[PDB]
């Protein structure tokens, strides 16, 4: 049994434009074992609509899965990837930053 | 295009 | 430039919650093409580019059919393994297998591979001649007696060699417009104020394929790795990649550092100054 904890990345699929539609991105690599929790938020609150992508594994045998959801930014919004993971203490958040 | 390989370990 | 196919098996055993979760996925390079979920509604294998939907029904027949026996052989690997290393029942455990083979610019057989894991770490692979395996357990020594006894190695070889090269090729071919295309990166750099004395640049490399790329710091053309920051190589979500790296330089200095771009469709590397 060998453990490893993920690494986060948030970002958007396009160069970010209030107001033109875009994806917004949280990419969860280099984790092990595969059970993971992630959640995209705006303001704190969890996002319904949320698809990911098919687990897969690099050379490391480690995991990596990438969560994506359609969004248009604003001025006052902000969004934030909320991570879970047994090697953790406790869930991690990572704030979108354009 | 997947192998016909599939014995036990 | 070179190629290749790749397949990643994951089998997660689940004690109490009945069945174990196998997931299947198909590459060529850095693009999935096929998968398969033991949780999904389907029970098929499908496909997730369009160029793979030129395939007639007996493929989808037969890749639903060899998933399911993955499955089930891996369904069986997870207790053999608890036994092997004397585990509990209680926990959960982690089978990975992956195969695949490499060809050259020439489209022709360069390297293949067939490794599994148990819990995150080598169990048995298959050596660079195709003919021999690697132990990298004396647990493993038992499931290597075993495959060498059924000639195992040999059949995978005959796939590796032939078959695995066979559909490589003709993958590429039917998905031309997609997997021999080069998007080379669209280049930028970014400036922020840390302190009064500091600064971060950042080279920016977006919406490329494929997903291979170098990007590295000089100072006064020579080579720079000290105050710098790389991150890992991230899917946009649409087939492309993105990546980024920084600098903290002293306030006044920018002008010495430079940004250096290498990708298959920069024909002459990109060099960016702020």
């Amino acid at each position: 049994m060998i453990q490893r904890t993920p690494k986060i990345q948030v970002y958007s699929r396009h160069p970010a434009e209030n107001g033109k539609s875009n994806f917004l991105n949280c990419y969860v690599s280099g984790f092990h074992p595969s059970d993971i929790e992630v959640d995209l938020l705006k303001n704190g609150e969890r996002i319904e609509k949320v698809e990911h992508s098919d687990l897969s594994f690099s050379k490391d045998w480690s995991f990596y899965l990438l969560y994506y959801t359609e969004f248009t930014p604003t001025e006052k919004d902000e969004y934030a990837c909320r991570v879970n993971h047994v090697t953790l203490s406790q869930p991690k958040i990572v704030k979108w930053d354009r | 295009h997947m192998t016909e390989v599939v014995r036990h370990c | 430039g070179s190629h290749s196919m790749r397949y990643f098996f994951t089998s997660v055993s689940r004690p109490g919650r009945g069945e174990p979760r196998f997931i299947a996925v198909g590459y060529v390079d850095d693009t999935q093409f096929v998968r398969f979920d033991s949780d999904a509604a389907s029970q098929r294998m499908e496909p997730r580019a369009p160029w793979i939907e030129q395939e007639g029904p007996e493929y989808w027949d037969g890749e639903t059919r060899k998933v399911k026996a993955h499955s089930q052989t891996h369904r069986v690997d997870l207790g053999t393994l608890r036994g092997y290393y004397n585990q509990s029942e209680a926990g959960s455990h982690t089978v990975q297998r992956m195969y695949g083979c490499d060809v050259g610019s020439d489209w022709r057989f360069l390297r293949g591979y067939h490794q599994y894991a148990y819990d995150g770490k080598d169990y048995i692979a298959l050596k660079e001649d195709l003919r021999s395996w690697t132990a990298a357990d004396m647990a493993a020594q038992t499931t290597k007696h075993k495959w060498e006894a059924a000639h195992v190695a040999e059949q995978l070889r005959a796939y590796l060699e032939g078959t695995c090269v066979e559909w490589l090729r003709r993958y590429l071919e039917n998905g031309k417009e997609t997997l021999q295309r080069t998007d080379a990166p669209k280049t930028h750099m970014t400036h922020h104020a840390v302190s009064d004395h500091e600064a971060t640049l950042r080279c920016w490399a977006l919406s490329f394929y494929p997903a291979e790329i170098t990007l590295t710091w000089q100072r006064d053309g020579e080579d720079q790795t000290q105050d710098t920051e790389l991150v890992e190589t991230r899917p946009a979500g649409d087939g492309t990649f993105q990546k980024w790296a920084a600098v903290v330089v002293p306030s006044g200095q920018e002008q010495r550092y430079t940004c250096h771009v290498q990708h298959e469709g920069l024909p002459k590397p990109l060099t960016l100054r702020w």
